[PDB]
C-alpha cells in the first residue's frame, strides 16, 4: 500500500509544512519553562506541553492532606489538555496520510498529462 | 482404540499391554513359581534376620555390596582395550577441551586486535 | 544377562530391564519402601539414576514420539507465528490491514531543549 | 498384606474392572452421570462374555486393555493415602520406631514410669517368646515355598515386626 | 562532622529547600512531632554520655611520611634504593586509589541527590570522573599481580615512545 | 521481554483452564499474572508493572487461604472432581472466594481493575508487536475461564465429597484474616491509585471499544467456559480430544524436559565421566 | 461447637452468614457507589476523518 | 502489662538505639544519607522566599 | 614467628611425659592456646610484608593460612579421640606426634622464606601424612592408596627441586624478597618453557588438577579422619600458596602458557563436578567436590589478575573449613552405622535432629550462598575470569549449577526420607560431635564480618 | 459421645434426578442397585443448587438498597 | 473424629443395607458373601470400592480379594485406622 504511510517516518512531511503556509510557523506552545521544570523535577517522559498543568496538579496534591479527596479539577485540566495534544498528534498522521495520497494522485495525473 | 501406544527408552510400555503377560505355558508358570520361590526364600531370610532380640546392629545385604563393589573396584580390572571404547574415550577426553581451546583463543585474539590495532577499548573499566 | 563382553569393563553383572522405581508396585510391602526393593534381589546397575527423585521412566498414556512431536512442533509454531507477528507492529501492520490499522503518529513532542536536556 | 502368588485370569479381569470403573468416575465427575455409565459398564462386562472359553477371553482382554489405555484419562482421582496421594507420606517424618525411645536415659525414663513398665513387660514377652517362633518356623516350613508367615498353634505365632509398627499418624 | 566538612564538603553541593504549604485538611505529619519526642530521649541521652566523654580526652593525631628519591634514578643494582622508592611508590598508589574512591562517592551523591533530572550537575562530576578514571586507568592498568614501580616505569616509557612515534608523523 | 512474557501468559493459562487441584489452578494463575505484568515491563511501562504486584498479592493470598479453609475442612482433598458443591456449607469462604475471583477477573471498579485495565489498555494504545497483544487477549480471557472453573466446581453443584461432613468454618482468627484481606481487596485499588503521583501520564482518547475490550473478552470467557461446563453435565461419554490431553498434561513440558535431559546427563556422568 | 452430622451440616451461628452476606453486600455497595461517583469507563470523544481544510491537499 | 512490656522492648528499644546509631553514622560521615531533594514548584521556598509563577496563558476548562 | 613455633615443638615432650589417660586433654588445651597466640600474627601491614628473622617472614598471604593451620590441630584431636581407644597408650601417644609434627612442618613451610627451605618442608610434609594414611586407615585399599598419594607428589616435586637450584645459579640469591625485586622476565625459546613447567607442575599436582587428581579421592576413601582433615583442608591449599609464590618470576611467559591448563581446569571443573553428581559412597563425593572447587583456585591463579588472587585466597580458606567440616560430619555416620555407602543411612534426620542442622549449614555453604566467604571468594575469580574472556562465564555458570545439585543431594539422600528399619545401631549424638562441628562452622561465619583481613596481600 | 446414624429406610430415590436415570436404565432394563445410596445423601436432602449468576449477585439485593441510601445522601447534600 | 469400632461396623452395615442386591433383613455382620448371598465378584468389586469410598480410605487390591465377611472388613479398617476400640 503506497498510499499508506509508515508509522516510523516522521511525516513529504517536511514539504507539507512548507506546503501549508498557514501551518507555519509551528510556534508550538511553550509555557513549560525548562529552568522551572527542573525545580519541580517531573520525569523525562513527562516533558510535554501540558507540563504546566501538571505542575498545577502536583502543587494542588501536595497542598492537600486530604489525599484522595479533592484535586480532581486540576486532574481534569491536565487530562483535557493531554487530550487536546493527543488530538493534534492524531490529526498530523491524517495529514501525512492525505498528503502522501495527494502526492500519489497528482503524480498519477502528472503521469497522465505527460502520458 | 485405533492409535496404539509406542514404547520408548524413557517410556517403557505398561505391563498390561505386554504380549508376554498374556501368552502363558505351564513351564512359564514354573518360571513364576520359581521367582516366587527365590523371592520367598530371601524374604524369609530377611525376616529371620530382622527381628530377633540379639542382633542389635545393622545387617547389610550382600547384593548391595556386590553393587557398590562393581561401581568402582571391578571396573578397571576388566576394561579390555576395544576400539569402540578407546575411540569414544579419546573423543570425550581430548575432544571438548580442544574445542574450548579454540573457542577461547579466538576471542582472545579478537580482543587483542581491537585493543591494539583497533581502538574499541572499554572506558571506565579501571577495575581490573 | 551380561552386558556382554565389551570394553566398558563392567562384566559378570546382571543386565536388568530399565525400570524407575515408581514402576514397581507401591502396594507391595517392600523391605526398603523408599528404595522399594526388598532384600537380596540383585540391583539394577544404574540404580541411582532410577532411584526415584531422579529419572522416572514410568509409562505415559500418550506415546513418546507423539509427545515430542506435539510439543516441539508447538514451540515451533509459537515462535514462527510470533516473529511474523513482529514483522507487523500495531499502528503499522501489513499495509492491507494497515488501511485500518493506521493511527496516532502523535509521538513527536517536547521542547527543543529536551532534545539536549537529555544531553 | 497377602503376598505373591503367580497371577490368575479371574482376579486379573476384576482388577481391570475396578480400575476402568474408577477412571470412569474420574471422567464423569458428577455422581449422576457416573452412576449411569457405571451401570452401563458392568452391563457391558456381563452382556459380553460373562461366560466363555478361555482362549477367546484372553483376546477379549487384549481388546479391553487397549480400549482402556486409550481412555485412561491423564490423571485419575487419588485418595491421599494412596501412592499418588496429596499426602502419601506426609507423616513419615514422625513415625519413629519404638526401639529409639529405648535410649532416653533415666532422667527422661523416670517421667513415664507406667509406659516404660508396660514396655519392659512387652520386651520381656518377646525375648521369652522368640525360640518358639524359631522352632515352629523351622517346623511348618518345607525347604521353603512361596508362602509367607505361618499360623499360631499354641503361642505367639514373627509378630514383633507388624504388631509394633508405629501406628499411622503418631503426631 | 569535620570529616563531612572536610574534602568532600567543598565538592558537596548541599542546598535543600523546604516549601511549607498548608490547606483545608489537618496535617498527618504532625504525628512526627510526637515521634520527635522519641528522638528527644536519645538526644538527652547523648549528653549523658558525651559529658563523660569530655572529661578525659587523651588523643591521637595524623602520621605523615617524608619524600624519598624514586627508583628511576637509583642504579640498576642497589636494593635499598629500589626498596625505599618501592615503598614510596606503593604508598602513593594506595593513596591514589583512595582518591578515586572519593570521586566515585561524590558521583553517587550527585546521582541520588537529583530528584529525577540529573544529566545535570551529575554530568559535571561525570566529567572530572572521566578525566580522573582515565588517567588512573593509564597509570595502573595491565600491571597484573606483583605490580611494582619498576613496571609502572616500564609502562610510562612505552606511552612516551607512543608520543615520540606520534610527533614524527 | 514482551516476546516471552506474553507467550508464557498464554501457555500457562491454557494449562490453567483444565486442572483438578485447587492449588495447581491457582498456581498457573499466579504465573500467568506474572507473565502479564512481565509484558507490562516489556511494553515499557514499569510503574504500572509495579502497581500490579501490590494489587496481586491480596488476590492471591485470598485465594490460597480460602482454599486452605476448604482443604482443611474436608480432611485435605485438593482434587476438585470430588470436591463437593458446598456453596452453602461454607458461606463466608464462599463470599471470600467470590470477591477474590472477581478481583482477579478485573471487574470495573474492584481492585484488580486499577491494574489490569490500565495495563492491557496501555498495551493497546502502544506501538508494539501485535501478535503478543493477541496473546494478552486470549490470556485475559482464560483468566475468566479458570476463575469460573474453580467457582463452578467448588460451590454450585450438588455436593459429592465423601459422607460425614467434618466441615467447620468457625475459628475466629481465620475469620479475621480473611476479613482484613477482603478489606484491602476492595479498597486498596481505589485508595492507592488515588494517592500515587501521576507517573503514568494517562492515555485517554481513541477509540471506544478500546476500553470495552477488557470487558468483552472476560464475558466471552464466562459464556464459553460456563456453557461448556454445563454441557459437560449432559451424560454422553466421549473420550478426550488431543487438545485436552495436551493442555491437561501441563503442555507435556515437564514430562519431556525432565525425563530426557536428566537422563542424558546422569547417564553421561557415568557412561562416560565417572567411568 | 459444631457436630459432624451425616448430611445436615449444622451450619453454626447466624453471625457467620451475617458476615458473608455483609461482605458481598459491601462489595456491590462499593462497585455501585463508585459507578455513580464516576464513569471511568469513558471520558473524552475521539474522531478520524476530520476536515481537509485543517490539513493540506490543494490540487 | 504483657502487651506493655512486650511493646516496650520490641518497638521502643530498637528505635532509640538505631536512632542513636543514626547520630553516629550520619553526623560522622558525608554521603551516608542522600536525599532526593524536594521538588520546588512555582510557590516560594522556605529557604528564602523567591520563586514565581509562569505566564498562565491557559484558557477554557472542562 | 620463632615464638609460635617453639611451643609447637614443646607439646611433644609434653605428650610423651603426659599421664597415660589425660594426654588428650593436654594436647587439646595447649593446642588451643597456641592457636590464640597464632592469632596475634594476623595484624600484618598494609604496605611492606611483615618480617622477622633472616629466615622467616609473614606475608599477608600466609597469615590467615597460618592461623588456620594452627587452628586445625585441636579439631583433629576431638575427632580422633573416640575413633581410637582400644589402642595401646604408647601407640596413641606415638600417634598424636604425627599430627603435631605435621603442623610444625606447616608453620615452618608457610612462613618460608627461602624457596629451597620452603621446598624441603613442602615435601617434608609427605612423611607423617603417609604414615597416618597407611597405618591407621581402614580396609585394604589404603595400602595401595599410600603409593598414589606419594609418587604423584614426588614425580611433581623432584623436577621443581632441580629447577630451583638452577635459578640460584643463574641469578644471585634464591631468597624470596630479593627475587621479588630482582625479578626479570623469562621468555619463549624452549629452555624457558621447560623452566616454566618445571616450576609449575609440582604445585599443580599437589593441589589436584583435573588430569592428575586421581590419587586424591583414593586417599580420602582410605585415611582415618585425622588424616582426611589435613589432606583436604590444608595440603591442597599450601600447594596453592607456593604456586602463588613462584609466580613472582615467570611473566610474560605465563600469558602464553596458561591456555592448556586453563582448558584442563575450566573443563575439569564441570567434569569432576558432574562425576560428583553420581557417587556410590559419600566419603568420595566430598573429595570430588573438593577437586571441583580447587579448579577454580587454579584458574584464579593463572589469570593472574589481582581480583583473581583475592578470590584465590578467600576460596582457599573457605573451602578448607567447609571440606574438613563435611568430612568429620560424614565420619560420624560412618561410625554410627559403618555403612560408608550413602544409601544405607536413609532417614537419619528422623532419629536425631541437630546433626541435620549441621548438614544444612555445611552443605549450604558448600553450594556457597551469600554472604559466605566461600561465595565471595568465588565471585571475584568469576569476575576476573570474565574480564579475561567474556565467554568464560558460560562455563562458570554450569559449575554453580551442579555444585548446587549434588550438594543438596548429599543432604536429601542421606537425611530426608524414611529411616531404615533394622539399623538399631545409632545412639543419639555425643557432646564432642556437636562441639566439634560447631567449632568448624562458627569461625566460618564470624569470618564473613571481617573479610578485609582474609583477602590477602593484593587487598 | 458418638453421634447416631440416621436411618436405613429414609433415603428415598424418587425425588432424585437419579430416578430419571434409573428410568433410562429401565429402557435398557438394566439394574442400578447403588442409586439409593448415591442419591440419598447428596442430591436428595439439603441439595438445591444455587444459580451461578445468582450466586454472583449474592450481595446485590442489599447493596443496591444501601446504594439508594447513598444517592439519597447525595441529594440530601443538595 | 477420633472414631470407634462400633462406628465402623455401623457405618459399614449402613452402607451394605443400601445396596439393592442384599436383602436388608438377611444381612448380618458375620453373614457370608458368596456361600451366603449370590452377589458374585463382579458385584463384590462394587460393594468394596463403594464402601471404601465412604471413608475416602484406599483399598489395596490383594486385600480386596479377601474381603467377603463384613466382620472381616470392619476388622480390616480397624487395622488400617488403628482404632483399638
Ligand atoms: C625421628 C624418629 C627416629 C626413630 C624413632 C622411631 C620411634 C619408634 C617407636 O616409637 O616404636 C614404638 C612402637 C612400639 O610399640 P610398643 O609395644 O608400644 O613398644 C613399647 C615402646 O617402644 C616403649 O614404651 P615406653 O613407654 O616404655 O617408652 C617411653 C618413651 C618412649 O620410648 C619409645 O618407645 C621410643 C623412643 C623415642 C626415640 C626418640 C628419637 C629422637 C626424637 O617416652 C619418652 O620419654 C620419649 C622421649 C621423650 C623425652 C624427651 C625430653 C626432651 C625435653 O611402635 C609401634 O608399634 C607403632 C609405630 C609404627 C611405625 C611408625 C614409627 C614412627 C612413627
Ligand atoms: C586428560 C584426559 C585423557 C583423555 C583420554 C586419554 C587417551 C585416550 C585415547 C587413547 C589413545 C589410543 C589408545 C587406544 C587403544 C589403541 C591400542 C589398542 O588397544 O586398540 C585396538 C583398537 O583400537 C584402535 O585400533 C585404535 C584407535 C586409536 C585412535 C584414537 C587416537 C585419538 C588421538 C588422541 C590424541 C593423541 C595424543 C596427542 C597429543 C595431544 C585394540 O587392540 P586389539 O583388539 O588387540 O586389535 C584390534 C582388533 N581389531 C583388528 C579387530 C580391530
Ligand atoms: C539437552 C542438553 C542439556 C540440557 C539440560 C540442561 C541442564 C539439565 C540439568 C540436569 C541435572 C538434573 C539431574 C537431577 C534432577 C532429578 O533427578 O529430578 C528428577 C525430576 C523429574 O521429576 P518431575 O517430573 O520433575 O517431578 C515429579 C515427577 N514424579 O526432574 C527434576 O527435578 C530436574 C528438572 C531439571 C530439567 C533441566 C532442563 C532445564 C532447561 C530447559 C529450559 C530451556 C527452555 C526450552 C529451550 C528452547 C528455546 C528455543
Ligand atoms: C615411561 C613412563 C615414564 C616416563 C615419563 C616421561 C616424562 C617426560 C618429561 C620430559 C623431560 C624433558 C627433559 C629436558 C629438560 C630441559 O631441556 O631443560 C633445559 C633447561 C635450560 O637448560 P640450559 O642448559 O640452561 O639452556 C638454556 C640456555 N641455552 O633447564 C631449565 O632451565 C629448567 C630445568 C627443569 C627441567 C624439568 C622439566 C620436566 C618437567 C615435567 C613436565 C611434564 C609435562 C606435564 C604436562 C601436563 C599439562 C597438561
Ligand atoms: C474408561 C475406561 C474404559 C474401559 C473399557 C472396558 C471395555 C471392556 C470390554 C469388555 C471385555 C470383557 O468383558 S473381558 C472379560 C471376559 N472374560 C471372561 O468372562 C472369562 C471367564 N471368567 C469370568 O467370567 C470370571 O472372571 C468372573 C467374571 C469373575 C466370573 O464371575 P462371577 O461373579 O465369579
Amino acid at each position: 500500500a503506497h498510499l499508506a504511510r509508515r508509522y516510523l517516518g516522521d511525516a513529504r512531511m517536511p514539504t507539507f509544512p512548507p506546503d501549508y503556509g498557514f501551518p507555519e510557523r509551528k510556534e508550538r506552545e511553550m509555557v513549560a519553562t525548562q529552568q522551572e521544570m527542573n525545580d519541580a523535577q517531573l520525569m523525562l517522559q513527562q516533558r510535554d506541553y501540558c507540563a504546566h498543568y501538571l505542575i498545577q496538579l502536583l502543587k494542588c496534591k501536595r497542598d492537600s492532606f486530604p489525599n484522595f479527596l479533592a484535586c480532581k479539577h486540576e486532574q481534569h485540566d491536565w487530562d483535557y489538555c493531554e487530550h487536546l495534544d493527543y488530538v493534534k498528534r492524531m490529526k498530523e498522521f491524517e495529514r501525512e496520510r492525505r498528503l502522501l495520497q495527494r502526492k500519489k494522485r497528482r503524480e498519477q495525473r502528472e503521469a497522465e498529462m505527460a502520458r | 482404540s485405533f492409535p496404539k501406544y509406542k514404547p520408548s527408552r524413557l517410556a517403557t510400555l505398561p505391563a498390561t499391554l505386554d504380549p508376554a503377560e498374556y501368552d502363558i505355558s505351564p513351564e512359564t508358570r514354573k518360571a513364576q513359581a520359581e521367582r516366587l520361590a527365590i523371592r520367598s526364600r530371601l524374604k524369609r531370610e530377611y525376616l529371620l534376620q530382622y527381628n530377633d532380640p540379639n542382633r542389635l546392629g545393622v545387617i547389610e545385604d550382600p547384593a548391595l555390596i556386590r553393587w557398590t563393589y562393581a561401581r568402582s573396584a571391578n571396573i578397571y580390572p576388566n576394561f579390555r582395550p576395544t576400539p569402540k571404547t578407546s575411540l569414544l574415550g579419546a573423543l570425550f577426553g581430548i575432544g571438548p577441551l580442544f574445542f574450548w581451546y579454540y573457542v577461547f583463543k579466538t576471542d582472545r585474539d579478537k580482543k587483542e586486535k581491537l585493543i591494539q590495532e583497533g581502538k574499541l577499548d572499554q572506558t571506565f573499566n579501571i577495575s581490573y | 544377562e551380561p552386558y556382554p563382553d565389551d570394553g566398558m569393563g563392567y562384566g559378570d553383572y546382571p543386565k536388568l530391564p530399565d525400570r524407575s522405581q515408581q514402576e514397581r508396585d507401591p502396594w507391595y510391602d517392600w523391605d526398603h519402601p523408599d528404595l522399594r526393593l526388598n532384600w537380596g534381589e540383585p540391583i539394577h546397575w544404574d540404580l541411582d539414576m532410577y532411584i526415584r527423585n531422579r529419572v522416572d521412566t514410568s509409562p505415559t498414556p500418550v506415546s513418546w514420539n507423539t509427545m515430542c512431536k506435539h510439543l516441539f512442533g508447538f514451540v515451533a509454531f509459537m515462535l514462527f507465528m510470533f516473529w511474523v507477528g513482529e514483522i507487523y507492529p500495531s499502528y503499522q501492520p501489513v499495509g492491507p490491514k494497515q488501511y485500518p490499522y493506521n493511527d496516532l503518529y502523535l509521538e513527536r513532542g517536547g521542547d527543543p531543549t529536551k532534545e539536549p536536556e537529555p544531553v | 498384606s497377602a503376598p505373591a502368588a503367580y497371577l490368575t485370569h479371574q482376579q486379573k479381569v476384576l482388577r481391570l474392572y475396578k480400575r476402568a470403573l474408577r477412571h470412569l468416575e474420574s471422567w464423569c465427575v458428577h455422581r449422576d452421570k457416573y452412576r449411569y455409565f457405571a451401570c452401563l459398564m458392568r452391563a457391558r462386562f456381563d452382556e459380553h462374555k460373562n461366560e466363555k472359553d478361555m482362549v477367546k477371553a484372553t483376546q477379549l482382554l487384549r481388546q479391553a486393555e487397549e480400549e482402556f489405555w486409550y481412555g485412561q484419562h491423564p490423571q485419575p482421582y487419588i485418595f491421599p493415602e494412596s501412592p499418588g496421594g496429596t499426602s502419601y507420606e506426609r507423616y513419615e517424618c514422625y513415625k519413629v520406631p519404638e526401639w529409639c525411645l529405648d535410649d532416653w536415659h533415666p532422667s527422661e525414663k523416670a517421667m513415664y514410669p507406667d509406659y516404660f513398665a508396660k514396655r519392659e513387660q512387652w520386651k520381656r514377652l518377646r525375648r521369652e517368646s522368640w525360640e518358639r517362633e524359631v522352632k515352629q518356623l523351622q517346623e511348618e516350613t518345607p525347604p521353603g515355598g512361596p508362602r509367607t508367615e505361618a499360623l499360631p498353634p499354641a503361642r505367639k505365632e514373627l509378630w514383633w515386626h507388624i504388631v509394633t509398627r508405629p501406628r499411622e499418624r503418631p503426631m | 562532622s569535620w570529616d563531612k566538612d572536610v574534602y568532600p564538603e567543598p565538592p558537596r553541593r548541599t542546598p535543600a529547600p523546604a516549601p511549607q504549604t498548608s490547606l483545608p485538611n489537618p496535617v498527618t505529619y504532625l504525628t512526627k512531632i510526637f515521634d520527635l519526642l522519641v528522638d528527644r530521649p536519645v538526644t538527652l541521652a547523648r549528653e549523658f554520655i558525651e559529658q563523660q566523654h569530655a572529661k578525659n580526652r587523651y588523643y591521637y593525631y595524623h602520621r605523615e611520611f617524608r619524600r624519598v628519591p624514586d627508583i628511576t634514578e637509583c642504579e640498576e643494582k642497589d636494593i635499598l634504593c629500589m626498596f625505599e622508592a618501592e615503598m614510596q611508590w606503593r604508598r602513593d598508589y594506595k593513596v591514589d586509589q583512595e582518591i578515586v574512591n572519593i570521586i566515585q562517592e561524590r558521583l553517587k551523591a550527585c546521582q541520588q541527590r537529583e530528584g529525577e533530572s540529573y544529566r545535570q550537575n551529575c554530568a559535571k562530576e561525570l566529567e572530572q570522573f572521566t578525566q580522573v578514571s582515565k588517567a588512573f586507568q593509564d597509570r595502573y592498568s595491565d600491571l597484573g599481580a606483583h605490580y611494582s614501580a619498576r613496571k609502572c616505569l616500564a609502562k610510562q616509557k612505552q606511552r612516551m615512545l607512543a608520543e615520540r612515534k606520534a610527533a614524527k608523523e | 521481554t514482551l516476546c516471552l512474557g506474553a507467550i508464557t501468559t498464554l501457555f500457562t493459562a491454557l494449562c490453567a483452564i483444565t486442572q483438578n487441584d485447587i492449588k495447581k489452578i491457582v498456581a498457573f494463575s499466579t504465573s500467568s499474572q506474572l507473565g502479564l505484568m512481565m509484558v507490562t515491563i516489556g511494553i515499557n511501562q514499569p510503574h504500572l508493572a509495579f502497581l500490579h504486584i501490590c494489587m496481586h498479592a491480596f488476590f492471591k493470598a485470598m485465594l490460597f487461604m480460602c482454599s486452605g479453609s476448604i482443604i482443611h475442612s474436608l480432611n485435605d482433598e485438593q482434587d476438585i472432581r470430588k470436591m463437593g458443591g458446598l456453596y452453602k456449607a461454607m458461606p463466608f469462604t464462599t463470599t471470600a472466594l467470590i470477591i477474590g475471583s472477581l478481583a482477579l477477573t478485573g471487574m470495573p471498579y474492584l481492585t484488580g481493575f486499577y491494574s489490569k485495565d490500565l495495563i492491557i489498555e496501555a498495551v493497546n494504545m502502544s506501538y508494539t508487536n501485535a501478535w503478543a497483544l493477541l496473546m494478552t487477549l486470549i490470556a485475559t480471557s482464560l483468566t475468566a475461564a479458570y476463575s469460573t472453573r474453580i467457582i463452578f466446581f467448588a460451590f454450585l453443584g450438588k455436593p459429592r465429597f465423601p459422607p460425614l461432613v467434618l466441615i467447620n468454618e468457625n475459628n475466629p482468627l481465620l475469620i479475621n484474616s480473611i476479613k482484613r484481606l477482603l478489606i484491602g481487596s476492595i479498597f486498596a485499588g481505589f485508595i492507592i491509585s488515588n494517592n500515587i503521583p501521576p507517573m503514568t501520564v494517562p492515555n485517554t482518547t481513541m477509540p471506544l471499544y478500546m476500553k470495552m475490550t477488557a470487558l468483552i473478552v472476560t464475558i466471552m470467557g464466562f459464556m464459553l467456559a460456563l456453557e461448556l461446563n454445563n454441557t459437560t453435565y449432559y451424560l454422553k461419554f466421549k473420550y478426550p480430544s488431543q487438545t485436552y490431553k495436551f493442555s491437561n498434561m501441563l503442555g507435556y513440558y515437564p514430562s519431556i524436559m525432565h525425563r530426557l535431559p536428566t537422563y542424558h546427563n546422569l547417564s553421561m556422568s557415568q557412561k562416560s565421566a565417572s567411568s | 461447637h459444631i457436630e459432624p452430622r451425616y448430611r445436615q451440616f449444622p451450619q453454626l451461628t447466624r453471625s457467620q452468614l451475617i458476615q458473608a452476606e455483609f461482605f458481598s453486600a459491601t462489595m456491590w455497595f462499593w462497585i455501585l457507589w463508585r459507578f455513580w461517583h464516576d464513569s471511568d469507563a469513558v471520558l473524552g470523544h475521539f474522531p478520524y476523518p476530520d476536515p481537509s481544510q485543517w490539513t493540506d491537499e490543494e490540487l | 502489662y504483657r502487651h506493655s512490656i512486650f511493646a516496650v522492648t520490641h518497638v521502643l528499644i530498637p528505635v532509640w538505639i538505631i536512632h542513636y546509631y543514626l547520630k553516629y553514622h550520619v553526623t560522622a560521615k558525608p554521603y551516608t544519607v542522600v536525599e532526593r531533594k524536594p521538588r520546588i514548584f512555582p510557590g516560594d521556598t522556605i529557604l528564602e522566599t523567591g520563586e514565581v509563577i509562569p505566564l498562565m496563558k491557559e484558557f477554557p476548562d472542562q | 614467628m620463632l615464638k609460635i613455633i617453639i611451643p609447637t615443638t614443646m607439646l611433644l615432650p609434653m605428650t610423651w611425659m603426659s599421664k597415660h589417660n589425660m594426654i588428650w586433654i593436654n594436647a587439646t588445651v595447649h593446642s588451643l592456646l597456641i592457636s590464640l597466640i597464632s592469632l596475634s600474627l594476623l595484624n600484618q601491614l598494609g604496605e611492606n610484608s611483615l618480617n622477622f628473622s633472616l629466615t622467616f617472614f609473614s606475608d599477608s598471604l600466609s597469615a590467615p593460612l597460618l592461623v588456620l593451620t594452627t587452628w586445625l590441630l585441636p579439631l583433629m584431636l576431638m575427632a580422633s579421640q573416640s575413633h581410637l581407644s582400644k589402642e595401646t597408650t604408647t601407640r596413641k601417644k606415638l600417634y598424636i606426634t604425627m599430627l603435631i609434627l605435621l603442623q610444625l612442618f606447616l608453620i615452618m613451610t608457610f612462613t618460608a622464606t627461602e624457596l629451597i627451605l620452603f621446598y624441603i618442608l613442602f615435601e617434608a610434609t609427605l612423611v607423617p601424612t603417609l604414615i597416618i594414611i597407611t597405618r591407621w586407615g581402614n580396609q585394604t585399599e589404603r595400602l595401595n592408596a599410600g603409593l598414589y598419594f606419594l609418587f604423584y607428589t614426588l614425580a611433581g616435586s623432584l623436577p621443581l627441586l632441580v629447577a630451583l637450584v638452577y635459578i640460584q645459579n643463574t641469578t644471585g640469591s634464591l631468597n624470596f624478597l630479593i627475587i621479588h625485586y630482582w625479578s626479570h622476565p623469562l621468555s619463549n625459546s624452549w629452555s624457558n618453557i621447560f623452566m616454566w613447567l618445571a616450576c609449575i607442575m609440582a604445585f599443580m599436582v599437589k593441589m589436584p588438577l583435573y588430569g592428575l587428581h586421581l590419587w586424591l579421592p583414593k586417599a580420602h576413601v582410605e585415611a582415618p579422619i585425622a588424616g582426611s582433615m589435613v589432606l583436604a583442608a590444608v595440603l591442597l591449599k599450601l600447594g596453592g600458596y607456593g604456586m602463588m609464590r613462584i609466580t613472582t618470576i615467570l611473566n610474560p611467559l605465563t600469558n602464553y602458557m596458561a591456555y592448556p591448563f586453563l582448558m584442563l581446569s575450566m573443563w575439569g571443573m564441570i567434569m569432576t563436578s558432574s562425576i560428583c553428581l553420581r557417587q556410590t559412597d559419600l566419603k568420595s563425593l566430598i573429595a570430588y567436590s573438593s577437586v571441583s572447587h580447587m579448579a577454580l583456585v587454579i584458574v584464579a591463579i593463572m589469570i593472574q589478575t589481582p581480583w583473581s588472587f583475592m578470590g584465590a585466597t578467600a576460596l582457599m580458606i573457605a573451602h578448607g573449613l567447609t571440606s574438613s567440616m563435611l568430612f568429620c560430619l560424614a565420619n560420624t555416620n560412618y561410625e554410627r552405622v559403618h555403612s560408608r555407602t550413602m544409601i544405607l543411612a536413609r532417614g537419619l534426620q528422623t532419629l536425631l535432629p541437630l546433626m541435620a542442622t549441621w548438614w544444612l549449614m555445611a552443605s549450604l555453604t558448600n553450594l556457597a550462598l551469600p554472604p559466605s566467604i566461600n561465595l565471595i571468594g568465588e565471585l571475584f575469580i568469576i569476575t576476573a575470569s570474565f574480564s579475561w574472556s567474556n565467554i568464560t562465564i558460560i562455563l562458570m555458570g554450569m559449575n554453580m549449577m551442579i555444585t548446587a545439585l549434588y550438594s543438596l543431594y548429599m543432604l536429601i539422600t542421606t537425611q530426608r526420607g524414611k529411616y531404615t528399619h533394622h539399623i538399631n545401631n545409632i545412639k543419639a549424638s555425643f557432646t564432642r560431635e556437636n562441639a566439634l562441628m560447631a567449632l568448624h562452622i562458627l569461625p566460618l561465619l564470624l569470618l564473613t564480618l571481617n573479610p578485609k583481613m582474609i583477602l590477602g596481600p593484593l587487598y | 459421645s458418638k453421634m447416631e446414624l440416621p436411618d436405613y429406610k429414609q433415603w428415598k430415590i424418587e425425588g432424585t434426578p437419579l430416578e430419571t436415570v434409573q428410568e433410562k436404565l429401565a429402557a435398557r432394563g438394566l439394574r442400578d442397585p447403588w442409586g439409593r445410596n448415591e442419591a440419598w445423601r447428596y442430591s436428595g436432602g439439603f441439595a438445591n443448587n444455587v444459580s451461578f449468576v445468582g450466586a454472583l449477585l449474592k450481595g446485590f439485593k442489599w447493596g443496591f438498597a444501601a446504594f439508594v441510601v447513598a444517592v439519597g445522601a447525595e441529594y440530601y447534600l443538595e | 473424629p477420633p472414631l470407634t469400632l462400633e462406628a465402623i461396623k455401623d457405618r459399614v452395615l449402613y452402607v451394605l443395607k443400601l445396596y439393592d442386591k442384599i436383602d436388608p433383613e438377611k444381612l448380618s455382620v458375620n453373614s457370608h458373601f458368596m456361600k451366603d448371598l449370590g452377589l458374585d465378584s463382579l458385584d463384590q468389586v462394587e460393594i468394596i470400592m463403594a464402601m471404601e469410598d465412604e471413608f475416602g480410605f484406599e483399598i489395596p487390591d490383594i486385600d480386596a480379594e479377601k474381603l467377603m465377611c463384613p466382620q472381616e472388613i470392619v476388622d480390616y479398617i480397624a487395622d488400617k485406622k488403628d482404632v483399638y476400640e
